[PDB]
C-alpha cells in the first residue's frame, strides 16, 4: 500500500517474497519464489482432441494421424 | 460427410423439397410407348 506495484513480476502467478525500502516494487531484492509445454507436447497430452479428431480449418482438410503425433507448440492453442 | 468434416459451414436452412424425386414425381409423366400405323394403301 506505501509502494508502487511496478516490478517486472505483476500479474504473474507466483508470490515474491521480497525485501524493499523503497517507493517502487522494482526496487525489491530478486526474493524468493515464495504435460510440459516446453517438451512438445501432444494433441493427447494437452488436452485438446477435441479440436484434432479431424484437422480441417476452412475449406482444408488434412488427412493425417491425429491426436498422440500431433504436437501442439508450446502447450498453447492458438 | 456432411460438409462439416471437410470445411467450415454456416448454418442453412434447407426448406428443399425432395418431392420432385420420388417414382410418383419422376414417372407419372406421359411418354410415347407405342405408335400404330393403319394407311391407306400401304
Amino acid at each position: 500500500s506505501h509502494e508502487n506495484s511496478n516490478s517486472a513480476t505483476e500479474g504473474s502467478t507466483i508470490n515474491y517474497t521480497t525485501i524493499n525500502y523503497y517507493k517502487d516494487s522494482y526496487a525489491a531484492t530478486a526474493g524468493k519464489q515464495s504435460a510440459a509445454p516446453l517438451k512438445s507436447p501432444s494433441a493427447e497430452a494437452c488436452g485438446y482432441s477435441d479440436r484434432v479428431a479431424q484437422l480441417t480449418i476452412g475449406n482444408s482438410t488434412i488427412t493425417t494421424q491425429a491426436a498422440a503425433n500431433i504436437i501442439v507448440g508450446y502447450g498453447e492453442w492458438p | 460427410t456432411s460438409d462439416e468434416s471437410m470445411i467450415e459451414t454456416r448454418c442453412v436452412l434447407n426448406s428443399h423439397s425432395t418431392a420432385e424425386t420420388t417414382l410418383d414425381s419422376f414417372f407419372s409423366r406421359a411418354g410415347l410407348v407405342g405408335e400404330i400405323d393403319l394407311p391407306l394403301e400401304g
